[PDB]
Parts: structure tokens; C-alpha cells; sequence
């Protein structure tokens, strides 16, 4: 009865709970821990038992009690029936998954023993239902084949019944209960279709009655908001519908599939028309019905396209009938978030119709369809009207943006039907959105809709005539919307454009409004794909962003990327105006935070933006510059004491000094980085990952003295107490050998260097994998994976290796079994690995002397199976996977 | 933890055109794929299964082609230009890089460009075979 | 979830394949279940397999039929994990 201090603290305590619902005294507690007048919360606790035990301790089961189990059962059930909700169900389930057992007429005296009043429904219901899952995951020990086959061969029982049950009620009164029962009812069905698979034929009766029950959850209401009741009942209903028509041998039965979907078709148009109204009752409905035709003709393509051109007059009509609620449905009026829910349904149809014909006359065919599709995408890529001024929440705001990109790819895909032809209909719809604008200044949705359709086909005369629109429309006038898209949408046509001179014209000026951080996107695409074109310009624009920057008004995070285009444009310069341009735009970023050199928490701000502004203005630059840096060496020692104890301004000044550093391989920066590392050391994370970077590219004595002394501070570092500064430790201990490990394969004559104390560095690289880091033992693995490599190579390294080649294993076994968590096993698997193809003799008894001749590799593991494992292990050296098995198997026999 | 993310993309933007070949494997286990060629624009999506995110995100961890950089390696070129970019938990990378036994040599670490180039061929072969039996053509 | 039909037919991907494993070895217990419309057995670095293979079945009761059949198979060595190779839906 523990369990309920658990229920107050579920997540951060469960273990020990779980493990005793695997010991056999689950079987005798269960039934005790879930009695009369106990609490509700370890009485679902005492029924998950029963159940986990039932489907996964039927090996541990009495066959002589096997019936007992079931009157137990029976028992409960009739106690917990009225009792707590959770609780029956469970009960239920657990009597379903039992039976489940028995298969291999139990099914039948099932439903016969059931068939208080309402509730008994409930339970047979639920407990019918809860068999053909159960079936899906229950080990039954027998062939999967049989325990399919033995209950498909009572689907029609079960259907039949639901179905006789459902027209019952289509004469009774509809109780509150009758709803939910018949929900269980409807829902019963549905998993059994999905779940085991029954002939389409056999469905058109059970269709038909869910149609009717479907309308009578529908009809009242109209005259349109239902309770939830007809709601949950009504889905249910379209749902099973659903499973009925997609089921995976359907398609076979063109004769079963046209009857049925004629019968979806016209008794669920009318539906489909009143909710098409606009004062909206449920949205929840015509989702499922728009669902249901949408997915019944995915599972049937061969019908709905032969009925196109083989033509087969009940298909033709069907077909288009069909398409036409779906066109309807993609048409459907409001935004998507808000008004009508239905849009993605259509755009998952038409992408199916689209790449089918893709895969005749069909693509003929679907043109006018495809043709007419793209309007109406355009009409529902119309952002909301300010008119209601947005009175939505982000969330639909966020979704909307979502939905947009869906509807965009819509766009693409129509493309490969009229490689031009879209772009017609788009310019139709942008010379509308003219006399839109024209008529009334105020309807700037449909020009940013209009926009937002070219760009969305910006990835493939009329796309001019966008350009000049563009120029054309007076952004000052209009809401900041058109602003945002207008430069958006030409950052997207960069290439087409390689008009140059507007789109500046448009950027800068986009610059100028309050969507400064989309000019800049665009800026920066024009920069980086259309350098050349813009050399004319760069003189200017690189003078135009200067100043753009000086007002504060622009956002930092943004004013990077123009860093970026600045950089770009500055390639694109003349020699005599480069460094003048340089300096009138790098000056500042240095004195700036010279300033702050002076000597806070406003200051660190500061810092970062100017440290990460040359970073960018570097990164872009490198496409010299060695004489800015050159200079400024200095002033990141500097910056590294005031940012001694913040890595943030840390990592953002590394960064930095990195990017620049970069233009030298293609050398005096060697020196300050010495310097500045020297200072940078005098031991977090982005230290040493410089280092490793600067080592890396001088592939002798630059390298390894900084290498050198990259090793001996590291272990000052790592001399903080081992048992929790070293749990503190994680970051840089990950970090630290996820750098060694780099700078071994790249740069390897470098395990060359007899200086090198590995045995020390072993000496921690074996704890970090015994850490308590989630993933940072890996580096420590991957570390130790790779000297092994190496060190096969090397008398040199390959003593370290010999030393600690018993240790290592050892420390691998350790955590395996005993210390590392049970998910970070399989990271051992590679030392291990690495460890027979350059030492396979000494791995062979290193292993057999810790896990063959030891006391413990673990107390509770066998003897028997511990030696197998050493065995298997020691066997294979060509695959890892295998390794991961063989280790994990005993992880868990080992661990217990 | 759920950030799992793949993209690749390898073109060329030449005066004849953009020739290209680039995928991507969504965290909802959507995989769109386009290829365009000049021996036609193919378009191609669709959801793998759990277990295709799975080896997908398997032959990255063995290949440690989340340790490497392109810091020292080749920026695109006139030629070409290659992306990669992966995310798993909380670990996100993105590369950039030309297309191309002596060029990788002569770059700053040619064991960073041979493992990078060797899993874009990993999961190339991959991407292929998926899509070559849901549509039946892989591109030429 | 939800299994898709593809072009040729229902397609499960394979996990946990031997890495010595050869197109006779999957061929071998897959062709019980029903004729596989195709295979496939994707090599790299000279290593033989890559661990997974897209077995195709012409049918969907035999790619289930296999798929829950074969899915604790123990062939050359390595147990494996078949799957629905694609799916419908996020």
C-alpha cells in the first residue's frame, strides 16, 4: 500500500512498485490490495497487476487454476462495477486478455453470459472490445497465425451483435447510458476491424445502421451544437466507418467498396451542406465525414482514377461526387485554425490524386481539378483580416503558419501539373488583388496572400509583373504585413534574379519599417547567391547597412545577419575601399567593447553583440582579414578576464576568435592563441574546444605544447573531489575526450608525442563512463575506443593500452551490471569491440579472468550464463550490434 | 527525448540551371525527397515507420559524424555545394561543404571529410531504396 | 501509426540484421510467408551489410503474417526486427 506516497510524486520517486508486479506474490497481493473500502489508487495499482501479470506471467500460471482465475475475475468485476470507473475497465481488460489465453467458443459464451442491466452491457462491451488488442500484444505462446486466425473467425458475432444491438436501440429511448454504451458498441466494432480483418461485404449492413445512428445524433440538434454525447457517439460512428473502408484487402473488392462509398457519399452529403453553413455547431463532424471520403479514396485510387477515364458511368459520378465534397471541403470558408478545421483533410487528399497519376488521361483529368485547387489554396493562404484584428491566440497565430507551409507544398506539388499554367492563375489572382487594393486600400490579406502564393512557388512574364506589383504597391500605406511578406517573398526569387537594383530598393527600404529581421533574411539570401550582380551595389549597400546598424532601432540578433551581408558585400569591394570600409564598420564593435574593458550584467549584453558581430561579419569575411586580427589578439585576453567566470561571454568571444582564426591555415595568430588560450586556461568547456580546433589545423611545436598543456590543466581541473565535483564534473569531462578523441584521428602522429601522460589520462577517462552524466560516458568510450586503434600502432601508446587493458574491461563490466544506467549499456559495446581487433588474445583472458574466475561480476548473474556471455563477447569482433545484444542480455541477468 | 532531425541537400546553381538532390527526414517521421536532373523535378514524400527514424539515427551515432566540423573542411565551391543537417536530443549540427582521393587530402582533415562523405553514402543508399520501391525509381 | 501499400505492394523494414547476412540468408525465411514482389539488402566501407533490409510482400496477410512471425527471427547469429516499412500519417 506503498504505492499511494508514489501517487503524490509519481515522476521523480516506481522501480520498486514495477518489479513487484512481476514477483508472483503480484498474483496474491493483486486481489487483496484491490478490496472493499480501500483506496481507489492502489486499487488500480492492484488491477494494472492482474493485467501485466495475465499478459506477461502466463508462464508463470497454474493450468489446474486456470478457471479459478477467471471466477476470481468474474468476482471483481461484479464488486468494481459501480465502484471506481478506472478500476472496472481494468477488470474488464484483464477478463478479456484471459480469455484471450483460452483461444489456443470462449468468445461466445463470452457475449452469451452477458446477453445492473446498463452497466453489464458496459462490461461485456468493453471486455469484447479489449480481445482483439490484447491478442496484439498478449504472449500467448502460441504461433501469432493462429492466435489471428482463431479470433477472426468470431468477428461476424461480434458485428452482428453490435449491429443487432444498435437497430434495438434505433426503436428505444436513448438514455444518457444508451449513448455511451452504444459508443463501446460502434467502437467495438472499429477495433475489430482494424485490429482483425473482415470482408467488406459483410460491412454494409453494420455501415449502413452506424449512417443512421450517425443522423440521429445529427438531425435534432439542427433546428446545430450537439451535447458531447451524440458528438463522441457520432465520431465513433465515422470512425469505424473509417477503419471499415481503409482495411488493407478492401481494395480487392471493387464491388463492396463502390456500394459502400455511394452510401458514405449520399447519406452524408446533407450533413456536409448544413455544417458548410456558416453559423457553426460542430466542426468536429464534418472533419470526420470530409475525413472519411478523403480516406476511402486513398485505399481505393484504382476505382476513383478508372472511374475517370475506363469511365464506368456509376464511377464517373461517384468519383466526382466524391471529389466534389472534398473540393468543397478544401474550399470550405474562415481561416483554418478558426472558421473550419477541414483543410488539411483536403490537402492530404489532393497530394494522393496528385502523386498517383504522377505514378494517362488522369493528369488531364485532374487538371481543371488542380487548376481550380490552386485558387482556392490562395483564398485560404489569406491571413486573417485585421478585421477581427487577430482576436485569435499565437497558438492558432503559430498553427496558421503551420497550415500555410502545408499549403504551399500543395502549391509546389500542383506545379509539376502546369509547369506554368500555375503561374497564370497565381498572376489572375494578384490582378484581382489589384482592383482589391484599388476599390478598397484597406484589403492588403489578399495581396499578401496573393505574394505568399508566388513565393510559395519560388522553388521551381508573369513573375515580372510580381516583381513590379511589388515596387508598385505603396508598403507605407498599408499594414506592416505586406511589408514583411513583400521582402520575404523576393528574398525567395534571389535566384530568379540573377531587377536587381528594386529589390535593394525594397530591402533597404524594408529595413527602414518594423519587420527589420525579414528585410535581413532577404538581404542576406541576395547576398549569398547573387554576390557578383551586386558588385555594382556593393559599394552602396554596404554603406546603406552601416547606417541602417546605427540606429539602435534595429534588433541585435537581427543586425548579425546584415553583418552577414556586409561581409558578402564587402568581398564584392574595391582594394582601395575595403579596409576603410572595414574599419568604418569593425571600429566600433572593438572600441566598443574597449570601452567596457574599462570595467555589468547590462554590460555582458554589450559584450556578446559586439563579440558575436565581428564572429558573423569573420564567418562571412572568410570567403585578408589577418591584419584586423592581428591587432586585435590583445583585446580577446582581455575580454577572456572580464569574462573569466561567465563561459556565455566565454563561449560567444571563442567563437569568435575561431572564425577568424580560420583565415589563417589558408600564421602569426598562432602565437596570441598560445596567449590567449594560456589566459582562456588560466578550465570550462569552450576552453579546450579551441584548442582541439586550433590543434587540428597544424598538421609541429605550436601544436604540441598547447596540446601538452592542454592535458596537464585538464587534470587540475579533474583533481576536484571524484565524488561530486565529478558528477559536476560531466560537461568537461565530456567535452575534454570528445576533443582528445578528435584531435586523435585527425592529427595523429600526435600519439607520437612520448610527453603524453595517458595513464593518467585512462586514469579519469574510465571514471567519466562510470559518471553520472546520460550521455557524456560515450566521449569517455569513444576516447578510450580510439587510442585502443591507435595504439595497436605504437609500442609508444600501446604500454598505456596493455596497463590498462585488464582495468578498462574491468571498468566496462562494472557499469554494464552494476553502475551505469540500464540505457547507456550499449555505449560499452565499442571499447569492447575496439579492444579484440587490436588485442584479441589479451581481451580473451582479460575477460574470462573478470567474468569466468571472478567472485561478482554481479552476485545474482549465473555462473552459467555469466561464462556463455564472456564467450560470445570475446567471439565477435565483427559486428557491434551483436555486441549490444549479447551485453544487454546480461546487463539485465546481471543487474537481476 | 524526441530531437531527431535529418536534411541533406548537394547542388549546383550553374548558368544551365540548379541541378540537385536533397531529402529530408521530418521528427513526425516524414520523409520528402527532391531531386532534380539534366541527363524533370521529382517530388516525393512519406511517413517511415518508428523503426526507419531509428536506424537512420543508428548509422549516425556509429559514423560520430556528430563530433566532426566543418570548420577546417571545404566551403562550397563554383562547383558544388553540400549540406547535412542532424539533430538528436540536444545535439544539433549542420555542415556546409562543395562536392567532389587527392582533394579531400589536400583539405585540413580528410578523416573529417572521409566520414562525412561516407555517411551522406550511407544514408543516400537509404533514402534510395525507400524511395525506389514506394515509387519505383530512384534518379539517373 | 498505420501500414501504407506501396507502388509494388506492403513493405516491412528489417532491423537487427546480421552484418555477414547475405540476400540468401533474408531470402530464406521470407519467402515462407508469400512471393516477395522484392528485396532489399542494403554495403559501406567494405562492410558487407548495413544491418536492414525492405522486404516487399505482394500481399499485406503475408507482410504481417511475416511481420509478426519473424519478429524474434535468430539468423546468423542476431535476433531481428521486422516492421512496417511506411507508415500513413503523423
Amino acid at each position: 500500500e506503498a504505492v499511494v506516497s508514489f501517487y503524490r510524486s509519481n515522476s521523480q520517486n516506481h522501480e520498486w512498485l514495477t518489479d513487484a508486479e512481476a514477483s508472483p506474490q503480484a498474483w496474491q497481493f493483486s486481489w487483496q490490495l484491490m478490496q472493499l473500502g480501500k483506496s481507489q489508487e492502489v486499487q488500480f495499482f492492484g488491477a494494472i497487476t492482474l493485467h501485466s501479470k495475465l499478459m506477461k506471467h502466463w508462464h508463470e500460471v497454474p493450468p489446474e487454476n486456470r478457471e479459478e482465475l477467471k471466477q476470481k475475475i468474474l468476482e471483481s468485476i461484479v464488486r468494481f462495477a459501480g465502484g471506481p470507473k478506472i478500476v472496472l475497465n481494468r477488470l474488464c481488460i484483464s477478463l478479456g486478455a484471459y480469455i484471450v489465453h483460452m483461444l489456443g467458443e470462449e468468445v461466445i459464451n463470452t457475449f452469451q453470459n452477458q446477453r445492473s442491466a446498463d452497466v453489464q452491457l458496459w462490461i461485456m462491451l468493453e471486455v469484447l472490445t479489449a480481445i482483439p488488442e490484447e491478442a496484439q500484444v498478449i504472449h500467448t505462446s502460441v504461433k501469432r497465425v493462429v492466435l489471428r486466425a482463431e479470433i477472426a473467425k468470431r468477428v461476424q458475432l461480434v458485428i452482428h451483435t453490435v449491429e443487432r444491438y444498435l437497430k434495438l436501440q434505433m426503436n428505444r429511448v436513448w438514455d444518457a447510458e444508451a449513448y455511451s454504451n452504444m459508443n463501446r458498441a460502434v467502437k467495438c466494432v472499429g477495433t475489430w476491424i482494424k485490429n482483425i480483418g473482415y470482408t467488406i461485404e459483410g460491412c454494409v449492413t453494420i455501415t449502413a445502421v452506424l449512417l443512421e445512428v450517425v443522423h440521429k445524433c445529427y438531425w435534432p440538434c439542427i433546428h446545430g451544437c450537439m451535447t458531447a454525447d451524440e458528438n463522441e457517439l457520432a465520431e465513433s460512428c465515422l470512425k469505424t466507418m473509417v477503419n471499415i473502408i481503409i482495411q488493407p484487402d478492401c481494395h480487392n473488392y471493387p464491388k463492396t467498396a463502390f456500394v459502400l462509398i455511394k452510401m458514405f457519399l449520399d447519406s452524408l452529403s446533407e450533413i456536409t451542406k448544413t455544417e458548410w453553413k456558416r453559423e457553426n455547431d460542430n466542426e468536429d463532424i464534418i472533419v470526420h465525414i470530409y475525413m472519411l471520403f478523403v480516406s476511402s479514396v486513398e485505399r481505393h485510387s484504382t476505382l476513383l482514377l478508372s472511374g475517370i477515364t475506363s469511365a464506368d458511368p456509376e464511377l464517373s459520378i461517384l468519383v466526382h461526387r466524391i471529389v466534389q465534397e472534398i473540393l468543397h471541403c478544401t474550399d470550405k470558408p474562415g481561416i483554418y485554425p478558426v472558421e473550419e478545421s477541414c483543410s488539411t483533410m483536403a490537402l492530404a487528399f489532393w497530394y494522393m490524386l496528385q502523386d498517383e497519376v504522377f505514378a494517362h488521361k488522369c493528369w488531364e483529368y485532374i487538371k481543371p481539378l488542380y487548376a481550380h485547387l490552386t485558387r482556392i489554396l490562395v483564398r485560404k493562404s489569406e491571413q486573417p483580416d485585421e478585421k477581427s484584428l487577430a482576436k485569435w491566440s499565437s497558438d492558432d497565430l503559430e498553427c496558421f503558419r503551420c497550415y500555410r507551409q502545408d499549403i504551399s507544398d500543395t502549391f509546389m506539388y500542383c506545379y509539376d501539373v502546369l509547369n506554368d499554367y500555375i503561374l497564370e492563375i497565381l498572376a489572375a489572382m494578384l490582378d484581382e488583388a489589384i482592383a482589391d487594393l484599388q476599390r478598397h486600400p484597406t484589403h492588403w490579406t489578399k495581396l499578401e496572400a496573393c505574394i505568399y502564393s508566388f513565393q510559395s512557388v519560388a522553388e521551381h512574364r508573369q513573375i515580372p509583373r510580381l516583381m513590379r506589383v511589388l515596387a508598385e504597391i505603396p508598403y507605407e500605406k498599408l499594414n506592416v504585413k505586406l511589408l514583411g511578406t513583400a521582402l520575404e517573398t523576393m528574398g525567395s526569387y534571389c535566384n530568379w534574379l540573377m531587377y536587381i537594383p528594386p529589390a535593394i530598393n525594397l530591402l533597404v527600404r524594408g529595413l527602414n519599417s518594423s519587420m527589420s529581421a525579414q528585410a535581413t533574411l532577404g538581404l542576406k539570401e541576395l547576398c549569398r547567391d547573387c554576390q557578383l550582380q551586386l558588385k555594382p551595389y556593393a559599394d552602396p549597400l554596404l554603406n546603406a547597412c552601416h547606417a541602417s546598424l546605427n540606429t539602435g532601432r534595429m534588433k541585435n540578433s537581427d543586425s548579425v545577419r546584415l553583418m552577414f551581408s556586409i561581409g558578402k558585400l564587402m568581398s564584392l569591394l574595391r582594394p582601395e575601399e575595403i579596409p576603410k570600409y572595414l574599419d568604418i564598420i569593425v571600429s566600433p564593435c572593438f572600441e566598443e567593447l574597449q570601452a567596457i574593458c574599462q570595467a555589468t550584467p547590462a554590460a555582458r549584453i554589450r559584450t556578446i553583440f559586439r563579440l558575436n558581430m565581428i564572429s558573423t561579419l569573420f564567418s562571412s569575411l572568410n570567403t585578408p582579414v589577418l591584419l584586423v586580427m592581428q591587432r586585435t589578439m590583445p583585446i580577446f585576453k582581455r575580454i577572456a578576464e572580464m569574462w573569466v567566470e561567465e563561459i556565455d561571454v566565454l563561449e560567444a568571444a571563442c567563437s569568435a576568435m575561431k572564425h577568424a582564426i580560420t583565415n589563417l591555415r589558408s600564421q602569426p595568430m598562432l602565437q596570441d592563441l598560445c596567449l590567449f588560450i594560456v589566459a582562456s586556461f588560466q578550465c570550462c568547456a569552450p576552453t579546450l574546444e579551441i584548442s582541439k580546433t586550433a590543434i587540428v589545423m597544424f598538421f609541429k611545436p605550436l601544436m604540441q605544447q598547447l596540446l601538452r598543456e592542454f592535458i596537464q590543466h585538464s587534470f587540475k581541473l579533474f583533481e576536484s573531489t571524484p565524488e561530486q565535483n565529478f558528477s559536476n564534473i560531466s560537461d568537461t569531462m565530456e567535452t575534454f575526450f570528445g576533443c582528445l578523441t578528435q584531435i586523435i584521428k585527425k592529427i595523429p602522429q600526435v600519439l607520437e608525442d612520448k610527453t603524453l601522460a595517458y595513464d593518467r589520462l585512462v586514469f579519469y577517462a574510465q571514471r567519466g563512463m562510470t559518471l553520472p552524466e546520460s550521455g557524456a560516458i560515450r566521449n569517455s568510450i569513444q576516447f578510450l575506443t580510439h587510442f585502443v586503434m591507435q595504439s595497436r600502432n605504437h609500442a609508444h601508446v600501446t604500454e598505456v593500452v596493455l596497463a590498462t587493458g585488464e582495468q578498462t574491461l574491468y571498468t566496462a563490466m562494472m557499469c554494464v551490471g552494476y553502475l551505469t544506467p540500464r540505457s547507456q549499456v550499449d555505449k560499452f559495446a565499442d571499447i569492447l569491440l575496439a579492444m579484440n581487433r587490436k588485442y584479441a588474445a589479451e581481451m580473451a583472458v582479460w575477460m574470462k579472468s573478470l567474468m569466468s574466475t571472478p567472485n561478482f561480476p554481479t552476485q545474482l548473474i549465473t555462473d552459467a550464463d555469466k561464462t556463455r556471455y564472456t564467450a560470445l563477447i570475446i567471439k565477435e569482433k565483427v559486428n557491434k550490434r551483436l555486441l549490444q545484444q549479447h551485453l544487454s542480455e546480461m546487463a539485465m541477468k546481471t543487474r537481476g | 527525448t524526441e530531437d531527431f532531425y535529418l536534411r541533406y541537400y548537394v547542388g549546383h546553381k550553374g548558368k544551365f540551371g540548379h541541378e540537385f538532390l536533397e531529402f529530408e527526414f521530418r521528427p513526425d517521421g516524414k520523409l520528402r525527397y527532391a531531386n532534380n536532373s539534366n541527363y524533370t523535378m521529382i517530388r516525393k514524400e512519406a511517413f517511415v515507420h518508428q523503426s526507419v527514424m531509428e536506424e537512420l539515427k543508428r548509422i549516425i551515432i556509429d559514423s560520430e559524424i556528430m563530433q566532426e566540423d566543418d570548420l577546417p573542411w571545404p566551403p562550397p565551391d563554383r562547383v558544388g555545394r553540400q549540406e547535412l543537417e542532424i539533430v538528436i536530443g540536444d545535439e544539433h549540427i549542420s555542415f556546409t561543404t562543395s562536392k567532389t582521393l587527392v582533394d579531400v587530402n589536400r583539405s585540413k582533415d580528410p578523416e573529417g571529410l572521409r566520414c562525412f562523405y561516407y555517411l551522406v553514402q550511407d544514408l543516400k543508399c537509404l533514402v534510395f531504396s525507400l524511395i525506389g520501391l514506394h515509387f519505383k525509381i530512384k534518379p539517373i | 501509426p498505420g501500414p501504407q501499400r506501396s507502388v509494388e505492394g506492403w513493405i516491412l523494414f528489417v532491423t537487427s540484421i546480421h552484418e555477414e547476412a547475405q540476400e540468401d540468408e533474408i531470402q530464406e525465411k521470407f519467402c515462407d510467408y508469400g512471393e516477395i514482389k522484392n528485396i532489399h539488402l542494403n554495403d559501406r566501407r567494405t562492410g558487407f551489410s548495413k544491418g536492414y533490409a525492405l522486404v516487399e510482400y505482394e500481399t499485406h496477410k503475408q507482410a504481417l503474417a511475416a511481420k509478426e512471425a519473424l519478429n524474434g527471427a535468430e539468423i546468423m547469429g542476431q535476433t531481428i526486427q521486422v516492421d512496417w516499412c511506411f507508415v500513413k500519417g503523423p
